[PDB]
Formats: structure tokens, sequence, C-alpha cells
């Protein structure tokens, strides 16, 4: 009876090098969990043909499937190519509370295995679990030892707990074909999703954050700012900080309204208006945020992972070079900045992704994980995610 | 405020 969607919800996905078995593993997980606990099994074919989705003005091929263990509900993402994972991870089009890294026992880690882990750490993927695949092809119980060692070392190399990482030895294809012994491995995998990935924190449970859009005054009552609560809850009577652009100001929520109905609190996802005590319209501006005090600071420089739109995605036709000073769109506003490409790199081609160190003209309230768009006179050229705030 | 089904807006 979870049509009421009462079970804990977790967003996961398969990552790893092309042809290591991510799509087969995904089909296998839905099929085996369906047989064991009931559900919709999905074939390779339907998951493989990933439909196009629009993230941040960016087209990505993503397949979504869901599945259930007795205790949880999972929304799971799988992509055809490497570019899809790059764009998905940077724009955060698909939420990842945890990732299942598929590594072909026959090949061992490969270029994309490393990039996915690196990007995973850069965009904040919290947990990773490994499914060492194609074990039906490798009976050398010793060579399986080496791969696991390689993967564990690889994970730690990128700051994931390699020694404690759950690694399942299995065969997606054979479990998907009904091979009972292999199907047990799929269940072992799902048990680790259950036991290793802690239930994700609800946006509604995170510190209050509301990006400011409009600001108007109400004769007598005060200054109100509008916006959609990004996370948390703001109750009437609580203090808030107005962060970014200008120096940080303090204020108190003296009222909340939505659809003209006064509320005693504003919740994540709602488009509300917030009445602020003792703040004039001139002090507040679009681009700042209302936040739970002490939870977010303004920063001008940061390390980021950015994806430059291809010509077809409606991006540039030509590459850009250092000296480039585009507009960085954070939540509700643009802020020009200075870029520093990696050592020795002079240009970035459309379709490329690289780490970029940015320096904004004025501060913006930010933290690791904040997504942003890059643009040239309105026209979107890239998407990025803050990896590390520098100052 | 100023909204009413789902666009930016308010009151207080
Ligand atoms: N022998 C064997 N083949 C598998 C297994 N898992 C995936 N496949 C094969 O390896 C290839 C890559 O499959 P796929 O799931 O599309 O790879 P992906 O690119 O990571 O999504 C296909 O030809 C599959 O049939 C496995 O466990 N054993
Ligand atoms: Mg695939
Ligand atoms: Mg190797």
């Amino acid at each position: 009876e979870k049509f009421e969607r009462t079970k804990p919800h977790v967003n996961v996905g398969t990552i790893g090098h092309v042809d290591h078995g991510k799509t087969t593993l995904t089909a296998a997980i839905t099929t085996v969990l369906a047989k064991t606990y009931g559900g919709a099994a999905r074939a390779f074919d339907q998951i493989d043909n990933a439909p196009e989705e629009k993230a941040r003005g960016i087209t990505i091929n993503t397949s979504h499937v869901e599945y259930d263990t007795p205790t949880r509900h999972y929304a799971h993402v799988d992509c055809p190519g490497h570019a899809d994972y790059v764009k998905n991870m940077i724009t955060g089009a698909a939420q990842m509370d945890g990732a299942i890294l598929v590594v072909a026992a026959t090949d061992g880690p490969m270029p994309q295995t490393r990039e996915h882990i690196l990007l995973g750490r850069q965009v904040g993927v919290p947990y990773i679990i490994v499914f060492l695949n194609k074990c039906d092809m490798v009976d050398d119980e010793e060579l399986l030892e080496l791969v696991e060692m390689e993967v564990r070392e690889l994970l730690s190399q990128y700051d994931f707990p390699g020694d404690d990482t759950p690694i399942v030895r299995g065969s997606a294809l054979k479990a998907l074909e009904g091979d009972a012994e292999w199907e047990a491995k799929i269940l072992e995998l799902a048990g680790f999703l259950d036991s290793y990935i802690p239930e994700p924190e609800r946006a509604i449970d995170k510190p209050f954050l509301l990006p400011i859009e409009d600001v108007f005054s109400i004769s007598g009552r005060g200054t109100v700012v509008t916006g959609r609560v990004e996370r948390g809850i703001i109750k009437v009577g609580e203090e808030v900080e107005i962060v970014g652009i200008k120096e940080t100001q303090k204020s108190t929520c003296t009222g909340v309204e939505m659809f003209r109905k006064l509320l005693d609190e504003g919740r994540a996802g709602e488009n509300v208006g917030v009445l602020l005590r003792g703040i004039k319209r001139e002090e507040i501006e679009r681009g700042q945020v209302l936040a739970k005090p002490g939870t977010i600071k303004p920063h001008t420089k940061f390390e980021s992972e950015v994806y430059i739109l291809s010509k077809d995605e409606g991006g540039r036709h030509t590459p850009f070079f250092k000296g480039y000073r585009p507009q960085f769109y954070f939540r509700t506003t643009d802020v020009t900045g200075t870029i520093e490409l990696p050592e020795g790199v002079e240009m970035v081609m459309p379709g490329d992704n690289i780490k970029m160190v940015v320096t904004l003209i004025h501060p913006i309230a930010m933290d690791d994980g904040l997504r942003f768009a890059i643009r040239e006179g309105g026209r979107t050229v890239g998407a990025g995610v803050v990896a590390k705030v520098l100052g | 405020s100023c909204n009413c089904f789902c666009y930016p807006c308010c009151s207080c």
C-alpha cells in the first residue's frame, strides 16, 4: 500500500566505463527485485534507449527506473554515454544519494571509471557501492582479488572510503537471464543499497534558504521579498540573514504569505513572500538569499567543474580562452567573473568539461554543490557546480 | 503579496 509513497525514498544510479554493464545491471536489478518482492521488471532495450531530458538548457539522455526493496523505494538513473554522466553530474539533473559503480572484472578500471569517481567526488556524490561485473567470464578467483584491490585503491585515491566500500562480485547478464546463483548477487547488491546508503536528508530538513527575486514595500508593515523556498522552513518570529552581494544583514521574519493567504511558516518548494522587520527596500536586492543565520556565507572565488555546451546544445560554435569574462548565473542573478583554466590549458572546446577556478566581481552566498549557469548576454553557454569555495 | 497558483509573488 505504498501508493501513498510512505517508504523512505533514495535516488541512485549506475556509473562506470562504457560497456562494463551499467544498463544490463540496471535491467537486472529491476527484474530480480520484481521476482523477489513484486514490481515492474524492465528489459535491457527500454533502459538502453534513454530519452532526452532538459537539465539547464542542456540536453541529456537519461533513463529512469524505480524499484523496491522491502524497506525502501529507489529512483535509479542510467545513461548511454560518458557525456551524459558528465552533464548529469554537473547540472545535477538527476539526484544521486548514492552511486553504483560498475566495473567489468574482465577489464578492470578504465578511463571513465576514474573520471566518474573524480566527478562524483567533485559534485558531491556521498556514497558509492561497487558491482564487480562479468564475473561469469572470470573464474580466476585470484585475478578478482586484484581488481577489487584496484577499485578500492582507486576510490580512496579520490577520497571515498575504499576499505569500507561494499563490493559485490556478480554477473548482471546472468542474473538477468535467470541464473539463480547470480540473481542472489543482485539481491546482495540491493541489500547493500539498503544497509550502506543512509536515508537522504529531506530539503525540508536542511537549513532554511530562499533566493530573493522581487522586493516591495508594504506601507506600515514593512519590506517583503518573494521567492521559492529552496530548502528548509522559515517561521514567523525567526531571525534570518540576508546574504550575498552586499555585506550580510540580520532581520526577522514578521510574516509569510502565499497565494495571498498569510501563513505562520514557509516551506521548501513553496513560492512565498516574506515580510522582514526593519529592512528597507533599498538594502535588499534580487540575488541575495534569506538564510538560516550562520549557515551560508558570501564568497567571490571558487573551484568548479563546468560543462561547456556543444554547438548543437545551442552553445558556442567556437572555443573560449582565458580572458573570458562571462556572466555566472547563481539562482536568481548574474555576476561577472574571471576564469583560470587548468595548468597548461589555453582553450575550452564546445562540449568539453574542465575544472575552472572562478573569481566573481562581487560576492554571492555559496557552498560546495551550488549549481550555476554560465552565459553570454543571456545566451547559455555552460553549466557548472561549485566544488570548493576558495574565498 | 501577489501570486495565486504558482508564479513568484506575495505578501506579508
Ligand atoms: N558475459 C557477460 N556480459 C555482460 C554482463 N553485463 C553486461 N554484459 C555485456 O557487456 C556489454 C555491455 O553491456 P551494457 O549493460 O550495455 O554496458 P554499459 O555501457 O555499462 O551500459 C553487452 O554486450 C552485455 O551483454 C555480464 O555480467 N556478463
Ligand atoms: Mg548503457
Ligand atoms: Mg587495469
